């Protein structure tokens, strides 16, 4: 479990991630006083960067 | 200039997992026909007085111009 674990380094995180984060589909459960929080296209933008 | 909550709960669905331009051409006959039913009052005001005032027009142009042709 350790070595497994330490076998993970910065670019298998940005693999893992751009594989399982970068522009997917959220799915989004709030409840409360909820009028301020963003709609699901405001989240659905924030998963990509136009920077890079 | 407040936000008025309601107490609702709403259901949404991601933009991606819905066609987006069938709905356009879906049902039309029925869109035809309301677009026909409940606005033919309207056309009706909009258009009468101008093809009537043109017909009007026209008509005493035309008997104008017989009289006074010799
Ligand atoms: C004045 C001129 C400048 C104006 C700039 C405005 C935007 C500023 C900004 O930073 O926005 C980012 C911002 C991104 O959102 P965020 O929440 O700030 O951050 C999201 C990410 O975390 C971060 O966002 P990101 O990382 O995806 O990138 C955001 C931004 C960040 O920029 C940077 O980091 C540095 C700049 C880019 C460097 C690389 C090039 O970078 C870019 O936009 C990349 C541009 C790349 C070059 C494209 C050519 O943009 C928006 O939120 C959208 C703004 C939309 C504006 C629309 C305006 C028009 C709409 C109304 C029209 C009404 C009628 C008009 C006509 C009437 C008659 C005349
Ligand atoms: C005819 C078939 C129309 C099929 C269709 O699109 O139906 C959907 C559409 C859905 O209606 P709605 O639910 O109100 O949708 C409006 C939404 O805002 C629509 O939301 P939206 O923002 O998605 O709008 C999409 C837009 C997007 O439009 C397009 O994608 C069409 C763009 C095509 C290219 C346009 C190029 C134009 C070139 C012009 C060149 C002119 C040359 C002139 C030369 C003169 C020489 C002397 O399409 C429309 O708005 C529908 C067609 C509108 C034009 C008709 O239904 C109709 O258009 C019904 C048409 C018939 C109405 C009644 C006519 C009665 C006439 C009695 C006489
Ligand atoms: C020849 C026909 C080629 C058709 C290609 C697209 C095929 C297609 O699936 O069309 C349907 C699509 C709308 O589909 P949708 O509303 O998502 O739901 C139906 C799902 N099957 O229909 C569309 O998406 C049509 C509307 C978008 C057309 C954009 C065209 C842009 C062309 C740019 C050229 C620039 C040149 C310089
Ligand atoms: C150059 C100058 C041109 C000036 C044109 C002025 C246009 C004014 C538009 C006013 C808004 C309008 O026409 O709305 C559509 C109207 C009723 O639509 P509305 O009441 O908004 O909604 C009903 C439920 N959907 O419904 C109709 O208009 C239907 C009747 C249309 C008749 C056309 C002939």
């Amino acid at each position: 479990l350790f070595a497994r674990i330490d076998a993970v380094d910065a670019s298998t995180i940005k693999r893992v991630a751009n594989r399982f984060i970068y522009d997917k589909d959220v799915a989004i459960a709030a409840m409360g006083p909820i009028q301020r929080l963003p709609d699901y296209n405001w989240f659905r933008r924030r998963t990509y960067w136009n920077r890079y | 200039k407040q936000i008025v909550p309601v107490k609702s709960v709403i259901y949404a669905l991601s933009p991606f997992q819905q066609k987006v331009m069938t709905g356009l051409w879906k049902d039309l006959p029925t869109k035809i026909h309301h677009k026909v039913s409940e606005n033919w009052i309207s056309a009706t005001l909009l258009l009468g007085p101008l093809v009537g005032t043109y017909a009007y027009v026209q008509n005493y142009l035309e008997k104008e111009k017989l009289h006074h042709r010799y």
